[PDB]
RNA sequence: AUUGUUGAUUUUGUGGGUGGUGGUGCAU
């Protein structure tokens, strides 16, 4: 077996030296053949010769025009039968629940314990609008049943796919939305109800759409009002409190 | 990136004539229009790759 | 039928045997090899060294090519394929095109002997 | 005939392409596309015997330089040729990894690569095997819509052929904004498949890559046909469908507005 | 835009289907 090793140890050693052998002629001619291009070239510039369509050619040129002419249809995928539907959302919901009922008996997803967060904790044309005063502006004028429409159109004007940097945008504006949110519970509405439960709830559930795609923003929001309400609370007490915050836990709740 | 360079190889006078600042590739296959990158110790074609002295 | 609508078939047809220089680079090359017919420029053009060359170019004494005035490049474009279409056929996307050379007719049209009678 | 002086040149160069494999090749290869008779001094140069590596860096270089009809005649010429060589001559009928990637480099220039490559090899007795591997390298890279419709639209017109069917389920399967006018082509294709007076399409014997096809076209493209044109895909169906296909197709079609 | 001069073939942002020159047996 030992012999047999060193056999086909040395055979290897034995190809390989050969076919470095036969990399190092390669660029010995390589390197030849470079330094008589120009010899070459130029006889070949001296005998360089003098200067239809198939009708399939005509053809594919014509149907590429044309085709350019047309108009483009959209893609669409296969129909899922019913079944497959109804397993795959009762997969989903299967998956859904589980992780649930982990964070329940303590899984934190940096998938850790809670045990672990109790080290040395004892020891010691429409605008987008970056920040909340500049919404008002844009529905300054417009009536109070008229803010959904507006804050609608802004998330359609500014989607993610029509240009760079919509998605911090309408991360910001998901943070602009909850102020506003807010906002609109402290000022008096006892004159038009109906009215304020028909925007309210419905900026809501515009809300709710924002923070599937941009929770982030909304969780730092959400927190920022947080330290804010205790710093009210630490000097004018109750009177710091007010309608919105009673409504501001309750949509974090929905969120 | 260069904006506009093919403005700058030509030079148009008041009298509308056009001259040309830049020596074309003789190889025929490059044929006229296709124009040497003129550099300090020689004249490149982006074409044919050839190399030409810029005095010859 | 006026010019600019004839301008528009003959520049169709032009595409369709692959007969277009677009843009001021082949334009400049088309005109320079001879193989220039027609001359197609826009008066919007910011910078007027572009339209001093292609009138000079389309004025050499050697090879003199009729040339037309077109108000804007967006349309040139449009003419010369540029854009794209939409779902409701509208031009969508489209580019602007400064200064078009036609190499090759492709085929023979009434209009293309209008354009031609007019500058005769 | 070649200058003397260059023949021993270039056929010196021929030697070292046989057996290439990797480093940079000779300056006197790298400048033929530039020349007017490249067709002979690569004749020279022996490209039937241009090893694997050759082939690949050859296809980048002469499709980056070359005009579009002169790109051309290296796919035909060459690269074609090789392509079908290779296929028939392996012992397994695989096709060498160094050539897979110089059909994809020929399809940078898509002109040239469905003239060149794809329509000579479908009207000059492609077979399955040949077809397969050409459809997974159109299956992969990616193509305008604007060329592959137009393709498609060529190959639907042609005689029907299993092996033609492929390249029409590839393009199909690559999900393209198909023209108007190459989803009506495309349902006269299949309608042309239905009994009625008709030439023998009505009556010859589907393989299933047909109903693979057909399929595909109901799935992606059902939302883009007229209603008259629906009905004649299903009056197809009932009368071509096949056993466990013919079914889905029936339910996708259905499932599609008219536009 | 981009290729290596070239001309819309690419590049960028957002979505997004795909196991496939896959093997292995079975039934003319
Ligand atoms: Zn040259």
């Amino acid at each position: 077996k030992a012999e047999v090793m060193k056999e086909v140890i040395a055979k290897s050693k034995f190809y390989k030296q050969e076919r470095q052998k036969a990399q190092g002629i390669m660029e010995d001619q390589i390197d030849n053949l470079d330094d008589n291009f120009e010899d070459v070239m130029s006889e070949l510039m001296m005998t360089q010769p003098k200067k239809p369509k198939t009708d399939l050619d005509k053809e594919y040129d014509i149907k590429v025009k044309e085709l350019q002419l047309d108009k483009r249809a959209a893609p669409s995928d296969r129909t899922k039968t019913e079944e497959e539907k109804n397993a795959e959302a009762e997969e989903k919901k299967r998956e859904l629940e589980q992780q649930r009922l982990d964070r329940m008996n303590g899984m934190i997803e940096l998938e850790r314990g809670v045990e672990d967060l109790d080290d040395g904790f004892w020891e010691n044309s429409i605008s987008c609008p970056r920040t909340h005063d500049a919404l008002l502006d844009q529905v300054k004028k417009l009536d109070l049943d008229d803010h959904p429409k507006i804050v609608k159109n802004i998330i359609k004007a500014y989607q993610p796919k029509l240009a760079e940097g919509n998605k911090e945008k309408l991360g910001k504006f998901t943070a602009v939305l909850l102020r506003h949110i807010i906002f609109l519970s402290n000022q008096n509405y006892l004159k038009n109800v109906q009215s304020f439960k028909r925007t309210q709830n419905a900026l809501i559930s515009i809300l709710k759409s924002l923070s599937e795609k941009y929770n982030r923003e909304l969780s730092e929001e959400c927190r920022d009002y947080i330290n804010e309400m205790q710093a009210r609370y630490k000097k004018n007490h109750f009177d710091a409190l007010s309608n919105g915050d009673l409504v501001f836990f309750s949509i974090i709740g929905i969120l | 990136k260069v904006k506009l360079a093919v403005l700058s190889y030509y030079k148009v006078d008041a009298e509308g004539k056009v001259t040309k600042l830049r020596r074309e590739c003789s190889n025929p296959t490059c044929g006229a229009g296709v124009f040497l990158a003129n550099h300090k110790d020689r004249l490149y074609c982006g074409k044919c790759h050839s190399v030409y002295k810029v005095n010859a | 039928v006026t010019i600019e609508d004839a301008l528009k078939v003959v520049l169709r047809t032009a595409l369709v045997h692959d007969g277009l220089a677009r843009g001021l680079r082949e334009s400049t090359k088309a005109l320079t090899r001879g193989e220039a017919l027609l001359v197609v420029l826009v008066s919007s053009v910011t910078e007027a060294n572009i339209i001093k060359l292609v009138e000079g170019l389309a004025n050499d004494p050697e090879n003199k090519v009729p040339l037309i005035k077109v108000a804007d490049a967006k349309q040139l474009g449009e003419w010369a394929g540029l854009g794209k279409i939409d779902r409701e056929g509208n031009a969508r996307k489209v580019v602007g095109a400064s200064v078009v050379v036609v190499k090759n007719w492709g085929a023979e049209t009434d209009e293309l002997s209008m354009i031609m009678e007019h500058f005769s | 005939a070649l200058p003397e002086k260059v023949i021993k040149a270039y056929t010196t160069v021929g030697s070292i392409l046989k057996t290439w494999t990797h480093g940079k090749l000779p300056k006197l290869f790298k400048v033929i596309p530039s020349l007017r008779n490249w067709q002979d001094v690569i004749y020279v140069t022996n490209p039937e015997e241009w090893s694997p590596h050759v082939v690949y860096e050859a296809t980048k270089l002469f499709v980056s330089n070359l005009t579009a009809k002169e790109s051309q005649k290296f796919i035909n010429l060459i690269l074609l040729e090789r392509f079908r060589d290779n296929i028939e001559t392996s012992e397994d009928h695989s096709l060498n990894y160094h050539i897979y990637r110089a059909v994809k480099k020929s399809l940078y220039k898509p002109s040239a690569f469905f003239k060149g490559f794809l329509f000579p090899l479908v009207e000059t007795g492609c077979n399955v095997r040949e077809a397969t591997i050409a459809g997974s390298v159109l299956a992969k890279v990616s193509v305008p819509a604007l060329h592959s419709s137009a393709a498609l639209s060529y190959l639907l017109r042609l005689p029907f052929s299993p092996p033609t069917t492929v390249f029409i389920k590839i393009l199909l399967d690559k999900k393209y904004a198909l023209p108007y006018q190459t989803v009506d082509d495309c349902v006269y294709y299949f309608m042309r498949f239905r009994i009625l007076s008709n030439g023998e399409d009505a009556t010859r014997v589907l393989p299933v890559i047909w109903h693979k096809a057909f399929l595909t076209f109901a799935q992606r493209y059902k939302n883009d046909i007229t209603q008259d044109q629906r009905d004649f895909l299903l009056e197809t169906v009932r009368q071509r469908g096949h056993k466990d296909i013919g079914p889905e197709i029936r339910r996708e079609l259905l499932a599609g507005a008219s536009r």
